[PDB]
């Protein structure tokens, strides 16, 4: 009424990140098999460094 | 450490694994080591003015 605008109200702040879907927990999942396929040729005497 | 590092490269492209490469270098530098302590000779049992001539040997080669 203050304002010809009447801005929404959004619930989180701005630029919080992305909710509930399909992939959420499967992007966790691969973050840890990317990082889990670094150290994945450092295992055993016969590895890498 | 390059020269053995070349001679490695060669060694990579017909697909050895590296620690068998680095475990080779590890005997034979033992072994070759082994070998160079049984053919040097001693120089103790000269005297003392021999002993000096032995560092006037490796001084003019350092320089």
């Amino acid at each position: 009424n203050f304002g010809s605008q009447t801005p929404t109200i959004v619930v989180l702040k701005e630029g919080t990140d992305a909710s509930q879907g399909k992939g959420q927990i499967i992007s966790n999942i691969n973050a840890c098999v990317a990082v889990q396929e670094a150290l994945k040729p450092t295992l055993g005497p016969l590895g890498s460094d | 450490a390059s020269a053995l590092l070349d001679q490695a490269l060669e060694l990579i492209q017909k697909g050895i694994h590296p620690i068998k490469i680095a475990n080779g270098f590890d005997e034979a530098a033992k072994l070759a080591i082994s070998k160079l302590e049984e053919t040097c000779d001693d120089i103790s049992a000269s005297n003392d003015e021999l002993f000096r001539d032995f560092l006037l040997r490796a001084a003019k080669t350092s320089l």
